[PDB]
RNA sequence: UAGCUAGUAGGUGGGGUAACGGCUCACCUAGGCGACGAUCCCUAGCUGGUCUGAGAGGAUGACCAGCCACACUGGAACUG
RNA sequence: ACCCGCAGAAGAAGCACCGGCUAACUCCGUGCCAGCAGCCGCGGUAAUACGGAGGGUGCAAGCGUUAAUCGGAAUUACUGGGCGUAAAGCGCACGCAGGCGGUUUGUUAAGUCAGAUGUGAAAUCCCCGGGCUCAACCUGGGAACUGCAUCUGAUACUGGC
RNA sequence: ACUAUGGUUUUUAUU
């Protein structure tokens, strides 16, 4: 572009659009829960997987992912969700959080034993 | 934080004996080191460079027990007033009074040096000096108090200093276990005038 | 002697009919240590034989360039088919910096060290011939010298 | 172009270069004659002359001294569309030294060596090496 | 004196004022061109021959009235 | 986002303060701002500085030094 | 603060990572499921990628998992782009705020450039000295804040006359 | 050039 045109006025960036607005730039956000159910992943992960409809603090509901196993997770339990990127799964961006709130924990954990608030072994 | 655990596994990565547990168990080895380290190494070999770059920069700060963060902050008065890092690096390290309490002969390892200066045992300009974090000047006195100098442990270090070569840029009087630092050593007269390629690209990206 | 250096090999699938077959294809450089140079690739089977077709090419599309004791004195554009490559004069800090085509191809003409940037097609095989443009569009060794007196 | 009278003598060079002349002729001013003038003290050219009947046209023999090319930069700095000057230590210097820059100055047409040993700065026209 | 400038006439509407042009003769911050840049001032001038598309010299002042800092020194050039 | 401005822009007579000024009261004019962006919306206190990066240009103005403005909210007065 | 003692290893080590990028190895179980995941991609009968393993690597009072603000991003392009065909040359000519303008002498010093007098507080990067057990910290000094003002000066070229 | 004409085949281990 040209000097003359940049001298007259400036031209403006377009645009580096955002991936999840919906949790207003904080790490973590709270939600209320409505549903929890089964989902698909596209054809070539071929799985089941589980999720909820997450209505948030704010006006947006999301479908967050849940990690681990265990199902034990109610409506109005009010649950913590973090920005997640899922793209196997049809509309997850966003991840439930087991170790704060009104969820439960992993058992048996041989691996990686600090994930989902999970405690020192003593069970 | 240092490392804790079983010792002849830390000989064995470093291919060569650190002075743990090397009496009688030292002569003609049988000991794994300059053999194995793990258990593989001859039957899928990757030989990854990355991995002999993560290899030079443990070697390089294990021989003088400091740690990453501290040899980063030693590397940045190495890396100004331009380059050559490697020799203005090796300036500051040998300069440690962990380091020249044992050129002293008063531990057999940097590490029983540095937990003689932690004893409170150890004095620099006439004062009592616990940290190894110090460095010292040039023509200044380095020197034991008196509660110190019949330890069995400190007695066998000066026993097996006496047995080995002298460190030309300092010099101690034995019949008084004090005396005084000349310079921070030169890395070609403290070994010799050669170039190590990857301690010049150390460290950063 | 000629002295050596690999950039890169690696293993190539090609998908025929009813199965894939697998190659190795290298990228090398040698030079003289001094001023003389060239640049090499080849497909083979197996990763020796790869290496070996690469520096037979290498040895076949030489150049021979003059420099006052080895240095690149002033900044320096090399070109090749839309792979452009800049190298500039250091400070004595850091100083080397800069990897592959733009180590490898002034190691084994034994030239002193700059700081080097790579734009538009940065494939290998084309970045590593405007490095050998770059070292061709430096001046005459010393030319002045004789072109302008004090 | 009439827009611009150095291209109008700068590109001549280049393109009398690339068809390897050992003269080159071009339309003359007072400015094109100054920068001859030190084209030739600083050992680019043996000769400039100024002939004509009713117009001047100013004529260059090229000094190629002992091999191929009078030029490996002859790179045009300052322009029409944007002015370059500079204080007397913010002089370039061009390819390590291997080269000169043109400098305007209240004194006439001169080298930055020339510059910087008076002490003055002023508009960068060219570098040359 | 601290300011005097020369400009050129834009409105003569008023009977103890006139509006004059002034450029700023400056480098366009990081696009480097050159730029005239025309900025206006609001000038005492109790005599009134003075008019639109005249080229006036003025002087900077104490303020004479709400934005109204400067006064009329000449008339330079006339435009008829 | 194309119009916005009746104390707005300018004159002519009288007042007020420690002083400037449409600060303020009255009688007259149709000006002024705006594409070099007025009107309007979201966002945001200002500088020393901080600080990413090859650098440009932004970002960022918790800490320490100096300004602005607020004192639940709105609007006045008394006193120095 | 500092000094000397009284007890006992006593009061003390985590957490990801190990097909490739990316350092650590490849046994058995499951059989596109159950799961993994940053990216590439992995999982149907020995799966170096899951589970379960024993061993192995790296940081360390931290380790993993994220966000803000930048970088990589030339992805708004001054430094530093794209328009024959990979985005876009607008169907053609007329007029026009703005951008550029022959060849010279004389004048001006607005652009520019030179030298002085100021201001850019203290703190601070950079650079040179000193003391706290070292650094941080407490600081003696020099740089710098490329500028913006008030004089004096050159006069080549752009602007103006 | 040398007769004017003739439509469909599930996504799929996957090399």
């Amino acid at each position: 572009a040209t000097v003359n045109q940049l001298v007259r006025k400036p031209r403006a960036r377009k645009v580096a659009k955002s991936n999840v607005p919906a949790l207003e730039a904080c790490p973590q956000k709270r939600g209320v829960c409505t549903r929890v159910y089964t989902t698909t992943p596209k054809k070539p992960n071929s799985a089941l997987r589980k999720v909820c409809r997450v209505r948030l603090t704010n006006g947006f509901e999301v479908t967050s992912y849940i990690g681990g196993e265990g199902h034990n997770l109610q409506e109005h339990s009010v649950i913590l969700i973090r920005g997640g990127r899922v793209k196997d799964l049809p509309g997850v961006r966003y991840h439930t959080v087991r170790g704060a709130l009104d969820c439960s924990g992993v058992k048996d954990r041989k691996q990686a034993r600090s994930k989902y608030g999970v405690k020192r072994p003593k069970a | 934080a240092r490392y804790l655990g079983p010792k002849l596994k830390l000989s064995r990565r470093e291919g060569t004996d650190l002075f743990l547990k090397s009496g009688v168990r030292a002569i003609d080895t049988k000991c794994k080191i300059e053999q194995a380290p793990g258990q593989h190494g001859a039957r899928k070999p990757r030989l990854s460079d990355y991995g002999v770059q993560l290899r030079e920069k443990q070697k390089v700060r294990r021989i003088y027990g400091v740690l990453e963060r501290q040899f980063r902050n030693y590397y940045k008065e190495a890396a100004r007033l331009k380059g050559n890092t490697g020799e203005n690096l090796l300036a500051l390290l040998e300069g440690r009074l962990d380091n020249v309490v044992y050129r002293m002969g008063f531990g057999a390892t940097r590490a029983e040096a540095r937990q003689l200066v932690s004893h409170k045992a150890i004095m620099v300009n006439g004062r009592v000096v616990n940290i190894a974090s110090y460095q010292v000047s040039p023509n200044d006195v380095v020197s034991i108090r008196e509660k110190a100098k019949k330890q069995s442990r400190v007695k066998a270090a000066l026993e097996l200093a006496e047995q080995r070569e002298k460190p030309t840029w300092l010099e101690v009087d034995a019949g008084k276990m004090e005396g005084t630092f000349k310079r921070k050593p030169e890395r070609s007269d403290l070994s010799a005038d050669i170039n190590e390629h990857l301690i010049v690209e150390l460290y950063s990206k | 002697e000629l002295q050596e250096k690999l950039i890169a090999v690696n293993r190539v699938s090609k998908t025929v009919k009813g199965g894939r077959i697998f190659s190795f294809t290298a990228l090398t450089v040698v030079g003289d240590g001094n001023g003389r140079v060239g640049f090499g690739y080849g497909k083979a089977r197996e990763v020796p034989a790869a290496i070996q077709k690469a520096m037979e090419k290498a040895r076949r599309n030489m150049i021979n360039v003059a420099l006052n004791n080895g240095t690149l004195q002033h900044p320096v554009k090399g070109v090749h088919t839309g792979s452009r490559v800049f190298m500039q004069p250091a400070s004595e800090g850091t100083g080397i910096i800069a990897g592959g085509a733009m180590r490898a191809v002034l190691e084994v003409a034994g030239v002193h060290n700059v700081l080097a940037k790579a734009y538009g097609s940065t494939n290998p095989i084309n970045v590593v011939r405007a490095t050998i443009d770059g070292l061709e569009n430096m001046n005459s060794p010393e030319m002045v010298a004789a072109k302008r007196g004090k | 172009s009439m827009q611009d009278p150095i291209a109008d003598m700068l590109t001549r060079i280049r393109n009398g270069q690339a068809a390897n002349k050992a003269a080159v002729t071009m339309p003359s001013s007072k400015l094109k004659v100054a920068i001859a003038n030190v084209l030739k003290e600083e050992g680019f050219i043996e000769d400039f002359k100024v002939e004509g009947d009713t117009k001047p046209e100013l004529e260059l023999t090229l000094k190629y001294f002992q091999g191929k090319a009078v030029v490996e930069s002859i790179q045009r700095v300052s322009r029409p569309g944007l002015r370059i000057y500079k204080r007397k230590d913010e002089l370039p210097k061009v390819m390590a030294g291997l080269g000169i820059a043109v400098v305007s100055t209240s004194k006439g047409v001169m080298t930055d060596r020339a510059a910087r040993q008076a002490g003055l700065g002023g508009e960068i026209i060219c570098y040359v090496a | 004196k601290i300011r005097t400038l020369q400009g050129r006439v834009v409105s003569d509407k008023m009977e103890k004022s006139i509006v004059v042009a002034i450029e700023r003769f400056v480098k366009h911050p990081i696009y480097g061109k050159f730029i005239k840049r025309t900025t206006k001032l609001h000038v005492h001038d109790e005599n009134n021959e003075c008019g639109i598309g005249d080229v006036v010299e003025i002087r900077e002042c104490r303020p004479l009235s709400k934005t109204k800092s400067w006064t009329l020194v000449r008339v330079v050039e006339k435009a008829v």
